[PDB]
């Protein structure tokens, strides 16, 4: 052959590749752990709460 | 008196049609063509019995 071969296909054979199971996938991202505020409490103090 | 009578035979059908994507992806009810063999069934059968 005078041409390109697998070989030449750099991004084809590279990209990692995953079985689906319909016409739309569906995927979930973790976005934050949480509001930036102090961690130091006191001896027996109930610390605050926080959400992701 | 006699007589001598004749009768003629008519043709009844119907077309269904699965597309190949829909054969791939993950369904539930179970199978799809039998699914569509049987809703083609009753259609034939209702057809009939209007026709009669």
């Amino acid at each position: 052959n005078l041409s390109f071969t697998d070989q030449h296909i750099k991004f084809w054979k590279k990209i990692p590749k995953q079985k689906a199971y319909s016409t739309v996938e569906q995927y979930g991202q973790l976005l934050d752990y949480g509001r930036s505020q102090g961690a130091f409490v006191g001896e027996g103090v109930l610390p605050d709460t926080n959400d992701s | 008196t006699y007589a001598r009578k004749a009768a003629f035979v008519k043709f009844l059908g119907t077309t269904r049609e699965v597309t190949h994507p829909m054969t791939l992806v993950n369904s539930a009810f179970g199978n799809v063509i039998a699914r569509q063999n049987k809703d083609g069934i009753l259609w034939m059968l209702k057809q009939i019995e209007q026709a009669l």
